């Protein structure tokens, strides 16, 4: 299918997965899976078979994009070009020459990255499934988009549209709604029972009932959000709204310069969680939240938590998680406030880091000798801070007992 | 040397501004004069008058510091969005009040920093700076063709916008990161409100995650060696803009636009565009310094031309009627303006390089400004 893509440029895997679903290579008869997980898995063996190579890591804990090998492009062309097989790939010829409304029936529409804004005719086609407009400089979209009962995708990242029309609530089927945070969603979101992934939902200056409507949307796996305007008990509603749906596989809450009045100390998370990210480094948790325990959420592979202070037992508790493949813990006190870089003391336990390849104690006074007897058996990477005054009584050591392949340190001015 | 340095210390303008060579009554009168034209549009136009009277009684009367912050935030938080122009001056005078007496330390700077660090005040001041500049100086600068040579970082040096000097410098001394934050905010607002007209969306500003990535780089600079996703894109865009800037046949408009954002993002987050090999090969730093001096000097000729033509175009509500600049010629003008311009040109010409791709950005605008300004001083 990739022959549609040009010769020499990167290819994002999300577009491939969504378009395969839209045009119909994805059909699940089990009714126990949501045909998105299997699509991602399909791409996973596709990249596994060494037909395609990975490039980068996106905001979904997976490969950011990919590129087909040059000797495979002509191969796939020879296999399936002459036989029967519309989109615009960085070409300005569209519009002035080609007529789009002429096509009576077409399955997918994708014109992202262009510089043309003439979309007001979506009512002429009904069998359309994919509608992507990423960075197309479109000022506004037609009011009658709701006519398309068959719909799965709606891509609007990087466009000048400032508010979505209310005629999208009537969409009986919809899976992904790639919305930029600046533009406001229409009310009545709860009617979108089949919503599957929801990215960068702008959430501020919104009444409580709209927040309550989210929990009816029991099909999520990724849910990227943010908030700036309800730093009060209103977020307590979404606190339990997130608790209703049981299929989370990623989550992150962007928020700037404030205590997180969003997640409570007495909360039940979904039994499955992998990412649980917190991209903004200007925010902080008061302490390590109490719901991070070995009991629940025992399948994390990514932490990326910033918190006001790292207690001596904080890393001790963090080391008890079963997988915890990646760990990035910041220390807001050291950088934004004049506080000494204290050294942690991890004493108890025997394994304490079953599979922790990446560990980034940014601002923590962690020392390689602080790990007792192989506390991190693999630990391919490690970052820490080492003040120069610590040269006394065998602080550093760095026994190299745990084959840390690379390793980068930060120096301190004092002494 | 002192022949003109003494003169710039004696006249009415040029003291509130700093020159590359190196007052209570004035704004009290403007405060009093603000309430005249308000009542003439009473024929929906009463809330502004109420705000003006509240601000006047707030500034004139003496208020304890424990209440002033509440008083000044009450009025400031209410304003949200010919009628529009009168509204922008309401908040421009509002946040001038804080700087107006902070220099006299009527408010403890700790409380001032506590106030500014709020997310609302930062965005409010970043927006109001570019709005105030575009309201008054943009119209005057458009005639001279110096419209493209208006730089966000360089706006604090104008005499009117002296009440951002403290808001940035004291904040930088006390809270390092928030200064870069509000610089990023103000350039985003400038690029969104037509000071830099461009059809394409800005990829450096007006996006919280971009600033978060820049801050994460700032606190752990060893991230640049091996950055993660969402920072590959930012570095790639930096390199693209740098290549556009360094071009020879590129259009002046988009090249100057690229230079502006490159200068902002390099000044406020140092060590982000510094490449050891390419910059040394292509004389990057010297070219940036040349263009920055060119922009300073162009603002200097702009101010000189506004002053000579005035002898109101400084801007609405800028200079009051009583303290205006009369049209009459003066004895010292002949002996202290031509020499001042000549010394400015000499100082600029001694530390600016020359090249086929730089003369259009540094030498050519300077010669054009000199030709324009030497043919109208007597008239």
């Amino acid at each position: 299918y990739l022959s549609i893509f040009p010769e020499d440029r990167e290819i994002r895997r999300a577009r491939l997965i969504w378009r395969w679903i839209s045009e119909g290579f994805v059909y699940s008869e089990k009714q126990d899976i949501s045909l998105y997980e299997l699509g991602d898995s399909y791409f996973n063996e596709l990249v596994n078979r060494s037909m395609i190579q990975p490039i980068g890591i996106d905001d979904e804990g997976k490969v950011k994009a990919c590129r087909v090998h040059d000797m495979v492009l002509d191969l796939i062309c020879s296999l399936s070009s002459e036989e029967n097989f519309v989109t615009v790939f960085s070409d300005n010829v569209v519009g002035k020459v080609l007529d789009i409304s002429r096509f009576k029936v077409l399955r997918v529409l994708d014109l992202e990255g262009c510089h043309v804004s003439d979309v007001g005719y979506v009512g002429n086609l009904l069998h359309l499934r994919y509608l992507g407009l990423k960075g197309t400089h479109v000022k506004d979209l037609p009011m009658e988009i709701g006519k398309l009962q068959f719909l799965l995708t709606l891509d609007l990242r990087g466009t000048k549209i400032e508010v979505l029309p209310w005629s999208v609530v009537q969409l009986r089927r919809l899976m992904c709604l790639y919305v930029d945070y600046g533009m406001k969603l229409p009310s009545g979101i709860g009617n979108l029972t089949f919503l599957e992934v929801l990215d960068d939902l702008g959430l501020s200056d919104v009444d409580l009932d709209f927040v309550k409507e989210l929990g009816r949307l029991t099909k999520l796996r990724v849910l990227r959000l943010d908030f700036h305007g309800f730093d009060q008990s209103m977020g307590k509603a979404l606190e339990e709204s997130i608790s209703n749906m049981y299929k989370l596989d990623s989550l992150d809450v962007f928020v700037n310069r404030g205590l997180i009045n969003c997640l409570s100390e007495h909360w039940v998370p979904p039994p499955r969680l992998c990412r649980l990210a917190f991209p903004s480094k200007r925010s902080w948790f008061k302490t390590l939240p109490s719901w991070i325990n070995p009991s629940s959420l025992p399948l994390l592979s990514y932490l990326d938590i910033t918190l006001f202070e790292v207690r001596s037992e904080d890393i001790q508790l963090l080391g008890t998680l079963p997988a915890l493949v990646y760990l990035e813990i910041w220390n807001y006190s050291v950088f934004e406030e004049a506080h000494e870089v204290e050294a942690p003391v991890l004493s108890s336990g025997a394994a304490l880091f079953p599979c922790a390849t990446e560990c980034r104690f940014i601002g923590i006074g962690a020392v390689p000798s602080m790990f007792p007897q192989g506390a991190a058996p693999r630990l391919k990477r490690l970052w820490f801070t080492f003040p120069a005054k610590w040269i006394s009584s065998e602080n550093i050591g760095l026994g190299m007992r745990h084959l840390p392949s690379l390793q980068r340190v930060v120096v301190d001015v004092i002494s | 040397s002192k022949d003109i340095r003494e003169y710039l210390a004696s006249t009415f303008p040029f003291e509130q501004q700093s020159t590359i060579l190196d007052q209570l009554k004035f704004r009290q009168e403007n405060l009093a004069e603000l309430k005249d034209q308000i009542i003439l549009s009473l024929g929906n136009w009463q809330k502004l008058l109420d705000y003006t009277n509240k601000l006047d009684e707030l500034s004139n009367t003496k208020i304890s510091p424990e209440e002033f912050i509440e008083e000044i935030q009450k009025v400031l938080y209410k304003v949200k969005l010919l009628y529009s122009q009168f509204n922008l001056s309401i908040q421009d005078f509002a946040l001038q009040i804080i700087h107006s007496k902070y220099k006299s330390n009527q408010i403890s700077q700790n409380d001032l920093l506590k106030l500014i660090t709020e997310d609302e005040m930062l965005k409010i001041l970043a927006k109001t700076k570019v709005l105030t500049y575009k309201m008054k100086y943009f119209d005057s600068a458009s005639k001279m063709g110096i419209n493209k040579y208006i730089s966000t970082e360089m706006m604090d040096l104008d005499w009117q916008f002296s009440h951002y000097k403290t808001f940035n410098d004291a904040l930088k001394k006390n809270k390092a990161s928030d200064s870069s934050y509000l610089g990023w905010l103000t350039h985003g607002y400038s690029i969104k409100y037509g000071l830099s007209p461009n059809n394409e969306r800005s990829m450096f500003f007006q996006d919280g995650r971009k600033y978060a990535e820049l801050y994460a780089f700032s606190k752990s600079p060893h991230r640049k060696i091996i950055p993660g996703e969402h920072l590959k894109d930012l570095l790639a865009k930096i390199n693209k803009s740098k290549g556009i800037f360094l071009d020879q046949n590129a259009l002046l408009d988009k090249r100057i636009y690229a230079f502006h954002e490159l200068n902002t993002l390099e000044t406020h987050f140092p060590g982000i565009t510094s490449s050891f090999t390419d910059d040394l090969k292509s004389n990057y730093r010297k070219k940036m310094e040349s263009v920055s001096l060119t922009c300073q000097v162009l603002q200097e000729i702009g101010n000189i031309h506004r002053f000579i033509e005035s002898k109101t175009e400084y801007g609405l509500f800028s200079i009051p009627k009583i303290f205006s600049i009369p049209i009459d010629y003066k004895h010292g003008e002949k002996e202290n303006l031509v020499s001042y311009v000549d010394f400015l040109y000499s100082t600029a010409h001694e530390r600016i390089l020359q090249d086929n791709s730089i003369n259009q950005l540094c030498l050519d605008p300077l010669q054009e400004s000199l030709n324009r300004i030497k043919s109208n001083i007597p008239v």
